[PDB]
This record gives C-alpha cells, structure tokens and sequence, in this order.
C-alpha cells in the first residue's frame, strides 16, 4: 500500500511534463472595407447663352 | 486448430513520459491480481484426487 504511494507520486512528478503551446497570430492584421463609387469633384458650368 | 492463451489484463500505456514509472504502478495492481502484494506461504498439497 505504500509502495503504491510512493510510485503514485513519482509517476505525477513525471506527467508534469510540458508538450507544446498554440496561440493566434493576428497582430498586425486589419479588414478591409470597400468604395463602391470614385469621387470626381466635377461641375459644368455654362452660361445661357451657351457661347 | 486450438490455441492456448494466457490472460493478464489490458495495462494502458501513455507515450511521452518514462515507462519504468508507469509500470511500478502497474506492477502493484498485478501482484494484487496474483494475490503476492502481501505475504504468504502456498498450501496446494491438499489440492489432489487418486
């Protein structure tokens, strides 16, 4: 009965073990929006007359 | 065709980690199986018919 503690405390020092790590790579990323139309900034201007 | 098999069990074994130290916790519970944790002295003599 105490050797099954003393082995169950050496196996839990054991399975302490770490194995990896996972993380998201995303700094620096940002969404894109999208412009539908071009912005001209054009009028015609003319007179009555037409001339 | 027949075939003599002996049955000690199914032990998991995890991979990663030492395997002396899993089979000393293995190994208490099958002398447990056997019955040779604590001791004893074997009487089969009386075990016999003529």
């Amino acid at each position: 009965e105490d050797m099954a503690k003393i082995y169950g405390a050496v196996a839990a020092v054991s399975k302490n073990v770490n194995s990896s790590v996972t993380y998201e790579v995303k700094r620096g990323t940002h969404e894109l929006i999208k412009v539908p139309t071009i912005p001209h900034n054009l009028v015609l201007i003319q007179s009555d007359n037409g001339k | 065709h027949a075939l003599i098999k002996e049955d000690l069990g199914q032990w998991p074994v995890e991979t990663g980690i030492s395997l002396v130290n899993q089979a000393g916790v293995f190994a208490v519970q099958l002398a447990n199986k056997l019955g040779i944790d604590k001791p004893f002295v074997l009487d089969a003599g009386s075990n016999y018919f003529t």
